[PDB]
C-alpha cells in the first residue's frame, strides 16, 4: 500500500554484497530473526525506507523502534567511515556487539578526526554524555582563535582538545579557591601531549 | 571621616549557594564614583536606605538586603561598570516570575544618578527552580509525540497574511503540509478580526490537517494563535483547539504577559498540548547596548514560567561577538548545566537540576542555499522556519516544501557520511539536485551565498 | 555449570556461582559464539550463530538474578 | 566482587542529596561493609552489578551510596550505616513517595537481623517544594492573642456515653473558668450514641457564650477524622461555617493524602491544624526495629499541622530526656547543628518554614507547673486530664486553680527566680490568697523533688 505523495524520496540505497538479490520479504525476515550483526543489516532498513516503508510500518512489521533505527543506520555510517581510512583493528573487532549508541556521538567530526575519537574514547571506557562533551570540545576548538595558551594545545588530538576546555574553563576564577584545583587537576588527567602537561604544570605548581 | 562601609558594597564576601545573582552594566552621570554608585543600585533595588533609622525596634531589616560584592570596569570602553549583586532567597515568592521581575527591575531602572543601566545576566538557585513547573513536555517527550528522530524539524509561515478568506487559507495550509513539511504557523497578527473570525479558522485548518496526515502517513501540526483580549475567552480558544485534536498551540509572552503565560502553560500540562511561544514586542528592550534588559535574561524566565519552543533567529552570521551570544544563550536552554564564559556571555555557572530543555526556532529570510550552515550551527534539536523561501518557488506551494525537504535531507545525510558542511555544501546540494527537478528549480532561483567562516 | 541451588561466599553475600558477576559464559558453545551440533531437527544446524545466547557468549545467571548477591527481591522469595 | 561500587567510603555526599541513618544488627556470619552496601541497593535499583542498567550507558544516576559504617558503642553485632540518595528519585509535594521509596521493602532483607531508621535529613531544594504547616508560630500566637505564656487545654476524661447536651455543658463549665482549649477525645467520631452534627452544634453554642462572656478567645478541637475524604471535607466545611477557629486529625491512621489534602484546606480557609498522634507506639517502641518519631515529626511539618503531641519529660532518666528536647528543638528552630548527644544526627536547615507548636500531655497536675514551664518555654501547650475534672469542687474552680498555678510561676521565673529549687514555695505562697489553689495542692500530694 503505497502512501500518497512522498516526492522527496531518494532513487535508492547501496546494499551489501551478500543481500544483493533479495525480496522485500527476505528483508523483512532477516530484520525480524535478527539473523546478522547490526552493522550488516542497518544498510537493509535504510534500503527499506526507499521503498515506500515508514519507519511506522517497520517499527510494526520487525520491532525495532524508529529512534533505534536511526541510531543504527547513523552508527553503521559512522563505522564505514571509520574503516575506509588510516586505522587499525583494535577497534572494529572491538564495534562488533553493541557499539551503536557511542557511535552516535561522534557523527559531528568528519572523517579526519574519528579515529583519534574512536581511540580516545574507547581507551578509557566513556559513555555517551563524556562521548558528547568530547564531540562538542573539539569542535568548540577553532573558534577560540585567540585566548591564554591556545597554541600550546594541539588539536590533531582529542585529549588535548579537552585539556584545553577544562584549562579556559578553570580560569573563569582567582587565587585557587579550591574550585580552580578540581578543575586544573581533571584537565591534566586527559591531556596527553608533553607541552600541554609542562604548561599545566607551570601554571598550577610553582610559579 | 569616612562612610562606614556604605554597608551595602562588601567586596570580600563570597555569596552562598541560596542568593540570587545579578549582573548589571551601568554607566554613571560625570561626578560620581562607582563604588556608591553600586552600592545605590542595591539599596533601590531592596530597602532603599543605607541607614538604620526605619528599623532597629525588634527589626533585623539586614536578613532583607542586597549586597553589591563586585565591581570591575568594562575593558575597552570608559566610563561603563559591571556591579554584581546577590539577593537573599526571602524576598521572592515560591513559584512566581512577575514577582522576581517587580522585585529586581522595579525602581531602580528609574535611578537618576546613573545615566544607563542594563541587566545582563541572572542566576537562580536550584532551591528556587525547583518550585516552578518549566516546560510542559519538554525535548524528549515532544520528539516522542511527533516520532521525528535525527533531524530538525520543518516548518513554513504564510506570507499573504490579511484579506484571505479561511476556506483558502486551510487550502494554502493542506498545500504546503502534504508536500513534506512538518508545521505550519498562523500569522502573529491574525486574531479574531472582522474578515477571519477565529472559529472558521480553526474549523478549516484542522480538517486540512486531517486530510493530508491521512494521506500522507505521519503526524502535521499547525500552531494555532489562542491570543486573547482576557483570560477567559483565552481558554475557550485554547479547550476548542484541544477538542478538534489538535497538536501545538501559540502565544506570545510579551504583550500578553507573564500572568496568562504562566496560565496557558498549566493547562498545557494538563491536557497535553505542546506550546510555541512567539517573540514579539521583544525589541523596545533588549535592541539597545546600553539600557533595557538583554534577552538572555527573558530566555530564562521563559524556560522556568513554561514554554516548548521559543524564538531565537537565525544567527547564520553577523559578527563573532553577536554570534556567540546567541550561541551562548542558545546553549542556556537546551543542556542541563552551563559553565561561566564571559566570552559566550554567560556570567554564571547555572544548574538547571533536571528541569527539560526548550527547541530553539530559526526563522526570517532564509533559503535552500543556508540549509548546510544551520544543519552544523544549531544541530538537530530545532525547527527551521521558511517565509517566502517556500511559497516563492516558481510552480506552486508543494514543490517548494518538497525542495526544502530534499535539500535538508540531503545536507544531514551528508553530515553523517563524514563529509563538512563549511566547504562541502555547495557541492553536496549541487549533487542533490540532479535526481530531483524542484530542488534544480529551487537552486535556480536563489542566488548561491559564499561562507567565509573560521576554515584556515 | 555449577549446582549450587543458590549459594553465597562462605562468609560474604557475593553469590558464589557468579561471583558478583551477575553474568555468566553460554553452557552450549563454551565461549565460541557459534553453534556445533544440531539441536531439534534441522532448524538449529551447526555453522550458524549458537541457538542459545544468539552470539554473545554471555547469558544471566539463575540463582543470582542479575543481583550481585542473595536476598532482595530479585534472587530470593517475597515471604 | 571484591569492589563494592556502592560502599564508596571517600565520598562526600552534596547538598542537593537525601541522607538517611540506619541503625541494623547482621545475621551471624555476614560482615558489615556488604550488609551496608546490601541496604544501599535495596532501597535503590537492587542491583550489584550492571546487566540492566547498562541499557544505553544510562547508569549510576539513580542509585545509593553508603559512605560510612562506623559502629554504635556499647552494643555489639550493631552498626550505624549511613547512605544518600540522589535528588531525581523523588517527586515535589509528595510525603508518601519519600516513605515508598526509602522505607518501601529494606526492612524485609533476610540477611540483617534488625533494621531501624534514626534520623534523615532533606535538603533545602526539596524542603521548599512542600506547603508546611498552615500557619506555624508567630501567625497562631497573633490570631488567638496570647502572648508570653503556655497555653491551656483540659481533655474531657468522661469519654463514651455522655449526650451532645451535657458535652456541651461540661465544655462551657470548663473553657468558662480560665482555660484556652479543651479537646475531643481521640476515638469519637460518629458513634450511634452521639452523632457529630449535634456535638459540633452544642459545642459550638458553648463556646460562643463561654467567648462573649469572658472577653477572651476560646476554643475546641473537632475530631473531623471521617471514613472517607468526602465525609471529612463535610465536616471541617460545618465546623468552619458555624465560625470554629480550630479542628484536629489523625495523621498515622488516616494517612499521608488525606494529611495532605486537610492541610491544603486549612490553609486556603484560614483554620488552624492539630495533629493527634495516635497508633504510634505500634511504630516506633522497640529501640532495635521501627522508626524513630523524630522521622515521623519531620515528615509532618513538611506535610503541615500547627500543633503536635510530644509527651512529658518530667520523669525521664535521660538520653531519653535528652531525645525528646533534641526532636523538640527539630520541630520548632529553624536550623540545628549535629549534636549526637541529643538524638540529632546531621545539620538540617530548614529554610524559614515556619514552626510547630509542643504539646504536653499524659496526666499532669498543678506541682508539675514550675517544671514544664521552664522546660518547653512558653512556646507549647499544656494539656490536663484528670488535673483539671477531679477537683472536689467542679470543674470551673479545676480551670482556675491551674490557671492561677500556671501564671504565678510564670511571673516567677519573669522576675528571675529559679523554677527547680523553689518552685514548690511559689506554689505554696500563690496557695494562700486563693481557695481553689490551696485545694488542688491539698489534694495532688506530689512534691517528688527537685534539684
Amino acid at each position: 500500500m503505497q502512501q500518497l505523495y512522498q516526492p522527496f524520496r531518494p532513487p535508492s540505497s547501496p546494499i551489501p554484497t551478500q543481500f544483493r538479490s533479495l525480496d522485500s520479504a527476505g528483508k523483512i525476515e532477516i530484520l525480524a530473526g535478527r539473523m546478522a550483526l547490526w552493522f550488516e543489516y542497518a544498510p537493509l532498513i535504510s534500503s527499506l525506507y526507499t521503498d515506500g516503508f515508514t519507519p511506522p510500518t517497520i517499527e510494526e512489521l520487525t520491532g525495532i523502534s524508529s529512534i533505534e533505527q536511526n541510531r543504527l543506520i547513523v552508527g553503521a555510517q559512522v563505522r564505514d567511515s571509520i574503516l575506509q581510512s588510516i586505522h587499525e583493528p583494535e577497534l572494529i573487532s572491538a564495534f562488533d556487539t553493541g557499539g551503536a549508541e557511542l557511535l552516535y556521538e561522534i557523527r559531528l567530526l568528519s572523517t579526519t578526526q574519528r579515529v583519534a575519537a574512536a581511540t580516545f574514547i574507547i581507551d578509557r571506557n566513556i559513555d555517551s554524555k563524556g562521548a558528547q562533551d568530547l564531540a562538542r570540545a573539539i569542535k568548540d576548538y577553532p573558534n577560540r582563535r585567540g585566548d591564554v595558551g591556545w597554541l600550546d594545545f594541539d588539536y590533531n588530538l582529542p585529549g588535548d582538545c579537552l585539556s584545553f576546555l577544562y584549562y579556559r574553563q578553570s580560569r573563569e576564577n582567582k587565587n585557587p579557591s579550591d574550585q580552580r584545583t578540581s578543575m586544573l587537576l581533571q584537565a591534566l588527567g586527559v591531556a596527553e601531549s608533553e607541552k600541554a602537561k609542562n604548561r599545566l604544570n607551570t601554571e598550577l605548581y610553582g610559579d | 571621616v569616612k562612610d562606614y562601609k556604605l554597608t551595602y558594597y562588601t567586596p570580600d564576601y563570597t555569596p552562598k549557594d541560596t542568593d540570587l545573582l545579578a549582573a548589571f552594566r551601568f554607566s554613571p552621570q560625570p561626578g560620581v564614583p562607582a563604588d556608591e554608585a553600586g552600592a545605590a543600585i542595591a539599596a533601590e533595588s531592596s530597602t532603599g536606605t543605607w541607614t538604620t533609622v526605619w528599623t532597629d525596634l525588634l527589626t533585623d531589616m539586614d536578613r532583607y538586603k542586597g549586597k553589591c560584592y563586585h565591581i570591575e570596569p568594562v575593558q575597552g570602553e570608559e566610563n561603563s561598570y559591571f556591579a554584581f549583586i546577590a539577593y537573599p532567597l526571602d524576598l521572592f515568592e515560591e513559584g512566581s516570575v512577575t514577582n522576581i521581575l517587580t522585585s529586581i527591575v522595579g525602581n531602580v531602572f528609574g535611578f537618576k544618578a546613573i545615566r544607563s543601566l542594563r541587566l545582563e545576566d541572572i542566576r537562580f538557585p536550584v532551591a528556587l527552580v525547583k518550585t516552578f513547573q518549566g516546560p510542559p513536555h519538554g525535548i524528549q517527550v515532544e520528539r516522542d509525540l511527533l516520532n521525528k528522530y535525527g533531524r530538525p524539524m520543518l516548518g513554513c509561515t504564510i506570507k499573504p497574511k490579511l484579506g484571505l478568506s479561511a476556506k483558502n487559507y486551510g487550502r494554502a495550509v493542506y498545500e504546503c503540509l502534504r508536500g513534506g513539511l512538518d508545521f505550519t504557523k498562523d500569522d502573529e497578527n491574525i486574531n479574531s478580526q472582522p474578515f477571519q473570525r477565529w472559529r472558521d479558522r480553526f474549523l478549516f485548518v484542522a480538517d486540512a490537517i486531517h486530510k493530508s496526515q491521512a494521506e500522507t502517513g505521519e503526524i502535521k501540526g499547525h500552531y494555532l494563535n489562542v491570543t486573547a483580549p482576557t483570560c477567559e475567552e483565552m481558554m475557550k480558544r485554547a479547550e476548542f483547539a484541544k477538542e478538534l485534536g489538535m497538536p501545538i498551540i501559540m502565544h506570545d509572552f510579551l504583550t500578553a504577559g507573564f500572568t496568562a503565560n504562566t496560565t496557558l502553560a498549566k493547562w498545557c500540562r494538563d491536557n497535553g498540548v505542546l506550546l510555541h511561544i512567539h517573540r514579539a514586542m521583544h525589541a523596545v528592550i533588549d535592541r539597545q547596548r546600553n539600557h533595557g534588559i538583554h534577552f538572555r535574561v527573558l530566555a530564562k524566565c521563559l524556560r522556568l514560567s513554561g514554554g516548548d519552543h521559543l524564538h531565537s533567529g537565525t544567527v547564520v552570521g553577523k559578527l563573532e561577538g553577536d554570534k556567540a551570544s546567541t550561541l551562548g544563550f542558545v546553549d542556556l536552554m537546551r543542556e542541563d548545566h552551563i559553565e561561566a564564559d564571559r566570552s559566550r556571555g554567560v556570567f554564571f555557572t547555572q544548574d538547571w537540576a533536571s528541569m527539560p530543555g526548550v527547541l530553539p526556532v530559526a526563522s526570517g529570510g532564509i533559503h535552500v542555499w543556508h540549509m548546510p550552515a544551520l544543519v552544523e550551527i544549531f544541530g538537530d534539536d530545532s525547527v527551521l522556519q521558511f517565509g517566502g523561501g517556500t511559497l516563492g518557488h516558481p510552480w506552486g506551494n508543494a514543490p517548494g516544501a518538497t525542495a526544502n525537504r530534499v535539500a535538508l535531507e540531503a545536507c544531514v545525510q551528508a553530515r553523517n557520511e563524514g563529509r563538512d558542511l563549511y566547504r562541502e555544501g555547495g557541492d553536496i546540494l549541487r549533487e542533490a539536485g540532479k535526481w530531483s527537478p524542484e530542488l534544480a528549480a529551487a537552486l535556480d532561483l536563489w542566488k548561491e551565498i559564499k561562507f567565509e567562516f573560521e576554515t584556515m | 555449570a555449577n549446582n549450587n541451588p543458590q549459594g553465597t561466599k562462605p562468609n560474604s553475600l557475593v553469590c558464589a556461582n557468579c561471583e558478583g558477576e551477575g553474568c555468566v559464559a553460554c553452557s552450549q558453545c563454551k565461549g565460541g559464539g557459534v553453534n556445533l551440533i544440531d539441536h531439534f531437527n534441522g532448524q538449529f544446524k551447526a555453522g550458524a550463530l549458537c541457538w542459545l545466547c544468539r552470539g554473545k557468549k554471555e547469558v544471566l545467571c539463575g540463582d543470582c538474578n542479575g543481583a550481585g548477591f542473595i536476598g532482595g527481591f530479585l534472587s530470593t522469595f517475597d515471604e
